[PDB]
């Protein structure tokens, strides 16, 4: 299965005025783990895009969105906002409706004008899954859904948001065979972004 | 005597590629047909000579899902059972 | 003049000069006429004998389209052949989509669109022929005359070519003399006389008279050529009326 | 004049100068004579040599056993038209097993040649052809001209000074059409006709080319030694 | 998914639930399923969700363009025709099933469209996995010339039947009311019968619970 | 749709000094039914060559027609000259391999 | 369309002349809105002038007016709408900003300026619009595809006099109603014939108009900012004038 | 489905049932299966609904264009267009159609186009999954030049039996009467045709 | 077309001393449902040719339209088309065979078997078979479908070889054809009582006897059969 | 010689195309009633050998839309065929009968396309569409070779356009639609304006009348024209 072949996890959460997006670092071919540095979180200005699924499609979409967002930035003279970026990703995913990328993306960011946290998820072919609380994708989608539902609650401040999202990702990954080898959590604010690497089981 | 399906609602979609778009999984590419004279070209006639762990847990087949279904996409049954 | 070296041009008077120069080509063609009956239509045309080497009664100039449409023209003969070929394929297409043979008004519309199209683009020449065509369909007999400009009207009797003026005068006298209309048998002989009178102002050269006609009664609605006994009856009638 | 240079322009008098100059192209070419009886059709051609050291142009093109043609004017246009005629006859044979009737071939060439005289960019074929053949309806002879006009004929001559040959053919029309049961006299009449168009030159074993087709004669071209008996 | 359309004496009301599920999991508890094709033409779809979204976006853009071109309010039948021709062109591979309802100068219209391009006129319709449960209520309680209030109540209660009796349908009820004389009334979460059960404990962790290997500040 | 059949015919070519012999039965078959008693499948091809395309009858007819067309075009071009056996062999090879798949 | 020996594009100047032969059109930016105005001529007293609007909506936030050949403006406008939807909104889910749509329209007209077999468009446009980031905007787009933003501008046969009047009247602290007053005065001074709510027409890029949104119950959607002033609305202002 | 068309003395009566099913579920119980392709030409849809509706729209386009260019078409022209569209796409399409119409020169005419895409004039035609159960009844009860009431009763009885025996047929029996007088919609409810 | 839906079962034909006789039943069957009984499967294309067609009825109507178009286009610019340079049986058959083989090659075959029967202008009988695959052959007797097995032996008993054709008169051949129709009606489940028969004679032209009945049926022995076994 | 700007900014080729509209030398009139729209156009049959039934410039474009053309009949028939194709295309594509003004708009756009592309000449015709719109009621829409079009309260076209226009203006100013109660009355009214403006009395052969009504546009035959003329004489 192209989506299960490489594994990997991505999870996003919204704080009171900040967002957090986190992913595992494992890359492999089913049983065999290949690399522990395959970071699936990409950023284009102030909007962050995490992508699980077939790693070739992850890289291809990273390049495609880098190109498209750079052109947007140049000819608009302003960075693409999370909502506009979500629409761009949705349109680009559906463009290959019959030849789709086998990925699940997850957008996270803060709209610069309104300052409101924003997160959204997708299927293979661009079904927008705008949600107000948290977004989950990857091989451990089930584990992460359960864990985030149990832990998450509204209006988490950045420190407690970090703790909640990190614990959700850690406990979800520890129960997924094709996920792990460390994780990286981004805490995104109106004026800064903090990247942290989590200690966890290496099996 | 079969029932009428005027809307083709229950209409179901060579073997089908399990994951459309990827040629590496295409049946004609995953299992290509041998040459008509491969028997004379190689001695024995051939150019060449799982999931689930210890716990017994108990995807859909693209050949019995409706044409609009994309494997791994979000799909809501239009008419129910 | 100017504004007449190209086809897709209007002169300051709003005149397409190239189309008029094409019309003047028709005025140099041999006379051809058509006459409507009570139950059919008749076609006739002059065929000038340039020399005795021509094989008699084999160089035909009247053409059938499908089976019920007859076409005759004057001017650049190959242009008329081109137009008849297009008409034939249009009739075939109509008979393919639908099944009734293409109605004469529908065929006239198709030919008018094709000929008028040639007057739109700089890259293509207007037709150098004025074609008289008609036939029999579910609504009786129709007769149309189509000009190089693409304009066409339904006619009771039509004549085109060098002798068109005297032929038109005699056709007027014809329709005046026969208020109750003509029969096919009468009209064959009448058209022979009209053609013979038309040649009289073009009598510098010998000619052969070709006649054709379509009628509900005498062909059961199919286009056919005048031959043998009836042809000779028409010839003697025409010569007697000229003598 | 300003209307001469394009094929899609009528003159103010309605003439197509660009086609009449194609007719002049045939008027440039050498004479070729054709004539027929009820059973045989004959072609006679006076070939040309560029120099005393040079061979003569072949002016007779054989289509197949029942049909062939001769040339007057631009030879390459004759190549094109003849290969198109070959394509049409071959298509007829493959798709119907049917011998393409000579009148059908004549009108097909007419239709093809007409196209160049109406659309811009095309050039009228600067070659005229005499086509002979024998089919289920007897022997035939056709005259093809650049304008597209195709004419069925008892006899004719196209090329330089062909008017004398045509005059002789018109004079003797009542005679040669009667020729029956033998091709020799028909070929003799043809060579007599073509001889009318010779100035400072005479028919010779190298100038002359003769062809014939008929009931008992598949299309054959006589040249060199074979034509010596007729010169 | 559970959609219902209900024509009443002076318009049509289209309603849907809000639960969105991927597999057996509730991906979103408050998914908005009613989509504008125009101010007074609204649709809700089943089947492949992404295809429904893309096709409704396409038809809405084309219809707004056409309305600007003709300087006329869109006809519901125009959307029906365009949508059905587009779906037919792909021979059902788009997999979009829709109930399209709206109001236009010709009256109040309610249609359904299927992935292969077939369409139906109706006075009450249902769609989605909860189609049968909602249609049971619609059949039991629908009548000629319902008032707007009765129509809203009937559509809401059919959607509630689908919510209570179908697994792939739940959470809240969305309702949109199109009426002949005036603008459409979109009622987001018209009913909220499934409020969240309260937590027994706050599972917040004391800061420092997680172990961190590295920390960095990113130059965005 | 299976586009092929087998009409059950046999051909035999033998060569020696001074002569060549091509023999074949006239029986025509479809499954266990006799289509016709006399359907020649060895043909006098002119130019002192004899041809047969035994096997599936429709493809035999098609290939024979194509070869007739090709040899006639060879006559059109090369001034009605006699076609050699090796030239015919190469022509038929190119005809056959033109439909490799 | 080729360079002349003097470096000028030959046929573009003729398109500019055609624009100069067109009727006067105006644009004025207030601090809180934009006004675009133009007089509409009539072919005859029998013609229903209310059938044709020289001002037209491109996007709910962008509107356009023109001087020059009307049919060219009409085809350019529906081309502009087509590009604004297919090329931008189909992708980003939002309407293009005034700058982007002006750029696309300029590209449409410039293609004719740089392609054979087609003459340049004979219309100059004033494209008023609004953005959440760039704010209010007013652009003049010429037949050559050259477009420049203006505080206030006029095009058509009255271009120079209207421009010299706007230069006097315009200031950095105009509100939208003051801009409408100035536009009415300027266009009245340029109309040689009858001047009333049916010969003049106005449109404004101002605050949100939820009354025109056509539906209710979505707090996020705002409604068109472009709106035409009806004949009665203009008559009210001319009476109060 | 139970489609039926019967020519009679003053014209042709076209009739059908209103039930549409997706498997065992009645997805639509009051659907109208009779379509007005032209003023006096009506077709009935059988087989795939999508294919039949696409064919109907294409035929309406072609016949409108035919009416504008060549005058009013006949029933035969309409059915010929149906035939060409069905045949040139017979592999993709899965539609069987009955075409009925009234033209003064021919009075009422009926053509049936089975799934193969062939054209047949018949005094009367029955189509749909429910027709199989009324072949014998219609064959033994049809008569030439029936009166309007006789034809209405005949169609009523035939479709009543077809609805009785076919699970895929049911609902109201609708008929359209094509005659020189005009076109008349007729509707008969289950308690009316089931108590026959 | 990939599958035949409505089909005509069988056509038989034989050549006699002066021409060819050909017959076919008027029934088109929708599977086992004998749906359409008025179909005409003998297609005259002139006074010297008649074309019998089997298989898919829609493809048969398409082929009939092709033959009508052949006749129409042959008369264009053909002043002799009514007496010579008219369409021979050979031309019709060759065009049909070319079309059938081409359709086969494009994997879009006409599911028909076609017997073109007639007489050439020289008086020689023409009788050839062509099917969907493009397979063509000639024989003194031809049959399609169950006729190739049931009827064809009966006809061959009359004219077993080319030497027997001049010995076979009109009456003998017609009796053989009618007996073959009776046998096929007995044993072919797709067959019908009504059939059309066409006779092309080098002297008297095309005779086309439509809607003939199968007669002299033998059933009176059925009263003695008492089921399986006892 | 081609549709490109002269230094004056004028398109001389399009202006020449306008002048071609008067070649036929026939006048036309369209008027709106309360519930109907009427067309009056001169039928001039110069040759007695013509069939008068086939000499026509009024075209039935769709069930509801009628069209009237001034200018050469070949271009008129080309435009009529194009309009019929556009109407059928709209009915197929958007599922409802084409509005009259929307057809006017696409025809104007198509004419404008020729006014810009040098490949093809403009059509030397002026089209007048008439309908009783499903929403907007009676409609008249005159179209120009320049791609310009506009709705009209009443319309006249031809060599003597100005006289008919003046008469219509005077009538309207002395009274937006004609107060008559049936379509025959308004047809007679328009015929009287033709009689007065042109100072000529028409025979039943000299007039063409197309009447647009709900779901029916139809052209009056010769005897119906005679009925209207005698009603005027009454």
């Amino acid at each position: 299965d192209p989506s299960s072949i490489n594994g990997g996890i991505v999870v996003a959460m919204t704080g009171k005025d900040c967002v957090a997006i986190a992913c595992d670092l494992r890359l492999g071919s089913q049983s065999l783990g290949v690399s522990n540095k395959f970071e699936k979180i990409f950023h284009y200005g102030h909007v962050f895009l995490g992508i699980t699924g077939l790693a070739t499609d992850v890289t291809t979409l990273n390049e495609m969105f880098r190109y498209k967002t750079n052109l947007y930035k140049l000819k608009e003279e302003r960075a693409i906002e999370p909502e506009t970026f979500t629409q761009l990703v949705s349109s680009s995913l559906y463009e290959r409706r019959f030849g789709p990328y086998f990925v699940g993306p997850v957008v996270a960011g803060i709209n610069s004008k309104s300052g409101k946290p924003f997160i959204a998820g997708f299927d293979l072919i661009g079904c927008i899954d705008e949600a107000k609380d948290f977004i989950v994708s990857g091989t451990a989608s089930d584990q992460l859904f359960g864990m985030c539902e149990s832990l998450y609650e509204p209006n988490l401040e950045p420190e407690d948001l970090f703790e909640t999202i990190s614990q959700a990702l850690l406990n979800a990954a520890d129960r997924d065979a094709l996920s792990g080898w460390g994780a990286v959590v981004y805490i995104i604010k109106k004026d800064e972004v903090v990247k942290r690497y989590l200690k966890m089981r290496q099996d | 005597p079969k029932f009428d399906d005027e809307y083709q609602a229950q209409a179901r979609q060579a073997p089908l590629n399990p994951y459309p778009g990827l040629t590496v999984t295409e049946p004609s590419f995953a299992n290509p047909a041998g040459g008509y004279a491969d028997g004379d070209l190689y001695p024995v006639g051939t150019s060449h000579p799982s999931q689930g762990g210890m716990i017994f847990d108990p995807a859909p087949r693209r050949e019995d899902m409706p044409p609009g279904w994309m494997p791994g996409s979000k799909y809501d049954e239009p008419f129910g059972p | 003049t100017g504004y007449d070296l190209s086809n897709s041009v209007f002169s300051p008077d709003g005149r397409n000069f190239q189309v008029e120069y094409a019309v003047k080509a028709v005025e140099n063609g041999t006379t051809s006429i058509g006459i409507k009956c009570n139950d059919g239509v008749v076609f006739a045309v002059e065929k000038l004998i340039t020399s005795k080497l021509l094989v008699p009664q084999k160089n035909v100039k009247i053409q059938v389209v499908d089976r019920h449409i007859g076409c005759v023209y004057s001017g650049l003969i190959p242009d008329g052949r081109h137009l008849v070929n297009r008409g034939r394929e249009e009739a075939a297409s109509f008979k393919k989509l639908y099944k009734t043979p293409i109605p004469i008004p529908a065929f006239a519309d198709r030919l008018g669109q094709y000929v008028q199209a040639h007057t739109l683009y700089n890259s293509v020449r207007p037709f150098g022929v004025s074609t008289i065509f008609g036939g029999v369909d579910k609504n009786g007999a129709h007769l149309y005359m189509l000009e190089p400009s693409g304009s066409y009207w339904g006619y009771k009797g039509a004549a085109t070519g060098k002798g068109r003026q005297s032929a038109k005068a005699e056709l007027e006298k014809l329709v005046d003399h026969h208020p109750e209309g003509l029969s096919a048998r009468e009209a064959v002989k009448q058209a022979a006389k009209i053609i013979y009178l038309a040649h009289e102002d073009n009598k510098e050269k010998d000619f052969e008279l070709e006649i054709s006609w379509c009628s509900l009664s005498e062909t059961n609605g199919l286009h056919k050529f005048v031959k043998g006994d009836l042809l000779q009856e028409a010839i003697d009638f025409a010569q007697k009326e000229i003598n | 004049n300003n209307y001469d240079g394009d094929t899609v322009t009528f003159s103010p008098t309605g003439r197509l100068f660009q086609v009449e100059y194609a007719l002049e192209a045939i008027k440039q070419g050498s004479v070729t004579v054709g004539l027929r009886s009820n059973t045989h059709a004959v072609l006679v051609a006076l070939k040309r040599n560029a120099d005393e050291l040079s061979s003569y142009q072949k002016k007779i093109i054989k289509c197949d056993e029942h049909m062939g043609l001769s040339l007057a004017g631009l030879a390459p246009d004759a190549r094109v038209l003849s290969n198109y005629l070959r394509q049409q006859c071959n298509y007829s044979s493959l798709v119907f097993n049917r011998k393409l009737a000579v009148e059908r071939a004549g009108h097909l060439l007419c239709d093809k040649a007409q196209k160049n005289t109406q659309s811009y960019g095309g050039r009228p074929y600067g070659v005229g052809l005499l086509i002979i053949g024998y089919d289920k309806s007897g022997a035939h002879l056709l005259e093809f001209q650049p304008s597209g006009n195709v004419t069925e004929l008892y006899g004719t001559a196209i090329g330089a000074r062909s008017q004398g040959a045509k005059t002789y053919l018109e004079r003797t029309l009542d005679t040669f059409i009667k020729i029956d049961g033998n091709p020799d006299e028909l070929i003799k009449a043809g060579v007599e006709a073509i001889s009318q168009s010779l100035r400072d030159e005479s028919l010779t074993v190298d100038n002359l080319s003769i062809a014939i087709v008929g009931k008992d004669t598949p299309f054959t071209i006589y040249d060199g030694e074979a034509v010596a008996k007729y010169i | 998914t559970t959609i219902v359309g209900v024509k009443f004496n002076n318009g049509v009301v289209i309603a849907a639930d809000t639960r969105s599920t991927q597999g057996p999991i509730v991906a979103d508890k408050n998914c908005a399923k009613l989509h504008r094709i125009s101010p007074k033409i609204w649709c809700a779809g089943a089947g492949t969700a992404a295809d429904t979204e893309a096709v409704t976006q396409l038809i809405g853009s084309n219809i707004e363009l056409h309305s600007l071109y003709t300087s006329r309010e869109p006809r519901v039948v125009s959307a029906l025709q365009m949508l059905k021709q587009h779906l037919f062109k792909y021979q059902g591979h788009i997999g979009a099933y829709l109930i399209v309802a709206g109001v236009d100068p010709t009256g109040s219209h309610l249609f359904s469209i299927h992935a292969h391009g077939s369409t139906d006129v109706g006075y009450y319709l249902s769609l989605g996995s909860g189609s049968l449960a909602a249609m049971a209520v619609l059949e039991s309680h629908w009548k000629q010339d319902l008032t707007k209030e009765e129509a809203i109540k009937l559509a809401s209660d059919a959607i509630q039947a689908g919510i209570w009796n179908d697994l792939g349908s739940g959470s809240n009820v969305d309702v949109c009311v199109m009426e002949i004389g005036k603008d459409a009334e979109y009622l987001r979460n018209y009913l909220t019968p499934n409020v969240r059960e309260e937590k027994q404990k706050s599972y917040k962790f004391p800061r420092g619970t997680t172990a961190v290997l590295k920390e960095s500040i990113v130059n965005i | 749709f299976n586009p092929y059949g087998d009409n059950g015919g046999t051909i035999l070519g033998i060569a020696g000094e001074d002569f060549a012999v091509l023999a074949g039965d006239t029986r025509n078959i479809t499954d266990y039914s006799i289509n016709s008693r006399y359907e020649p499948k060895v043909f006098d091809c002119g130019d002192n060559i004899v041809m047969s395309a035994n096997g599936f009858a429709a493809d035999g007819d098609a290939l024979v027609k194509r070869f007739k067309n090709s040899v006639k075009w060879y006559h059109f071009d090369h001034n009605d000259k006699k076609l050699s056996i090796n030239s015919a062999a190469r022509n038929i090879q190119h005809l056959l391999y033109g439909k490799r798949f | 369309t080729t360079f002349s020996p003097s470096g000028k594009l030959g046929q573009i100047d003729y398109a500019l002349t055609a624009v100069k032969q067109g009727v006067t059109s105006l644009g004025i930016k207030a601090t809180n809105g934009v006004v675009i105005a133009t007089e509409k001529k009539s072919s005859s007293p029998l013609a229903m002038s209310e059938t044709l609007s020289k001002v037209s909506l491109l996007t709910p936030d962008i509107g356009a007016v023109y001087s020059g050949m009307g049919p060219d403006y009409r085809v350019l406008v529906d081309k502009s709408r087509k590009v604004a939807h297919t090329s931008y909104k189909r992708i980003y889910g939002e309407y293009p900003p005034t700058k982007l749509l002006v750029s696309e329209v300029a590209k449409i007209m410039q293609e004719a300026t740089q392609s054979g077999g087609v003459r340049p468009f004979g219309v100059s446009l004033l494209i008023a619009g609004h953005d959440e980031f760039n704010g209010f905007s007013l652009y003049q787009v010429d037949p050559s595809g050259s477009y420049f933003p203006w505080k206030a501008t006029a095009i058509g046969k009255g271009s120079v006099a209207a421009k010299t009047f706007l230069e006097k009247r315009w200031n950095d602290e105009l509100e939208l109603e003051d801009a409408i007053h100035i536009a009415l005065l300027t266009l009245k001074e340029s109309v040689e014939g009858e001047f009333n709510g049916d010969t003049i027409e106005l449109a404004i890029i101002g605050d949100e108009n939820p009354d025109l949104l056509g539906y209710t119950g979505i707090p996020t959607d705002k409604g068109p900012r472009f709106r035409k002033l009806t004949s009665q609305e203009i008559n009210d202002r001319l009476e109060a004038l | 489905t139970s489609i039926m068309a019967v020519t009679f003395k003053d014209g042709v009566i076209l009739g059908a049932d209103s039930r549409t099913t997706t498997g065992a579920y009645i997805a639509n119980r009051v659907t109208d299966k009779l379509t007005r392709v032209h003023d006096k030409i009506w077709c009935c849809r059988s087989g795939s609904a999508a294919d039949t509706q696409a064919i109907a729209d294409i035929v309406q386009y072609h016949l409108e264009l035919y009416t504008s260019q060549y005058g009013t078409p006949s029933t035969e022209t309409a059915a010929s267009v149906f035939k060409e569209l069905c045949y040139e796409n017979k592999d993709n399409l899965t539609a069987g159609i009955i075409v009925a119409g009234y033209d003064d020169k021919n009075k009422g005419e009926v053509y049936t186009i089975p799934l193969g895409g062939s054209v047949h004039k018949l005094p009367y035609a029955i189509a749909g999954s429910g027709s199989t159960f009324i072949y014998g009844y219609c064959d033994k009860n049809f008569r030439e030049n029936m009166s309007k009431e006789e034809t209405v009763d005949f169609i009523k009885h035939s479709l009543s039996q077809a609805i009785k025996w076919d699970g895929s047929s049911g609902g109201v029996i609708r008929m359209v009467v094509l005659t020189a007088a005009g076109v008349e919609r007729l509707i008969f409810y289950p308690d009316e045709y089931e108590q026959l | 077309t990939q599958q035949p839906i409505v089909t005509g079962t069988s056509v038989i034909s034989m050549k006699y001393d002066n021409g060819v006789i050909i017959a076919a039943d008027n029934l088109g069957s929708y599977g086992s449902l004998l749906r359409f009984n008025g179909v005409e499967r003998l297609i005259p294309v002139g006074d010297n040719t008649v074309v019998g067609i089997s298989g898919d009825i829609s493809d048969m109507q398409h082929i009939e339209r092709l033959l009508k178009d052949l006749v129409t286009e042959n008369a264009y610019d053909n002043p002799l088309a009514d007496a010579e340079e008219a369409l021979e049986p050979s031309y019709i058959f060759e065009y049909l065979a070319t079309v059938m083989y081409q359709r086969r090659s494009k994997m879009n075959p006409l599911w028909n078997a076609i017997i073109v029967a007639g007489v050439q202008s020289n008086g020689d009988q023409f009788l050839r078979y062509v099917n969907l695959l493009g397979v063509t052959y000639s024989s003194p007797t031809l049959a399609t479908g169950f006729g190739a097995h049931m009827a064809n032996p009966l006809l061959r008993k009359v004219v077993d070889r080319e030497s027997d054709i001049p010995k076979t008169t009109v009456q003998v051949a017609e009796e053989a054809i009618v007996n073959a129709m009776r046998v096929l009606y007995y044993r072919d489940a797709r067959s019908s009582r009504n059939f059309s028969l066409a006779i092309i004679d080098k002297n008297t032209g095309l005779t086309f006897k439509k809607n003939l009945q199968v007669e002299n049926m033998k059933w009176d022995f059925a009263k003695d059969i008492k089921g399986y076994g006892t | 010689h081609i549709t490109i700007f002269s230094p004056e900014g004028r398109l001389y080729q399009v202006e020449y195309a306008f002048k071609a509209t008067n070649q036929t030398n026939i006048n036309s009139l369209a008027v709106r009633g309360k519930d109907c729209t009427v067309v009056i156009s001169q039928k001039k049959v110069p040759d007695k050998l013509l069939d008068p039934t086939t000499v026509s410039y009024i075209f039935c474009i769709s069930r509801t839309i009628g069209m009237v053309v001034n200018g050469p009949i070949p271009d008129a028939r080309n435009a009529a065929l194009r309009a019929k194709a556009e109407a059928a295309e709209f009915r197929y594509k958007y599922g409802y009968d084409m509005p009259c003004d929307v057809l006017a708009k696409r025809m104007a756009n198509l004419s404008q396309i020729y006014t810009q592309r040098a490949y093809m000449r403009p059509l030397g015709v002026i089209l007048t569409f008439v309908s009783v719109d499903e929403e907007l009621g009676p409609s008249i829409y005159k179209t120009d070779p320049a791609g310009y079009y506009v709705g009209y309260k009443a319309t006249a076209t031809g060599p003597k356009q100005q006289e008919i226009t003046t008469n219509l203006e005077n009538h309207f100013k002395k009274s937006d639609h004609i107060n008559e109660e049936s379509w025959e009355k308004v047809v007679e009214f328009a015929i009287t304006h033709m009689i007065d403006a042109l100072g000529t009395e028409f025979s039943k052969n000299d007039l063409e009348v197309g009447v647009a009504t709900k779901d029916k546009f139809f052209t009056l035959s010769a005897e119906n024209i005679e009925e209207r003329l005698v009603a005027i004489a009454e």
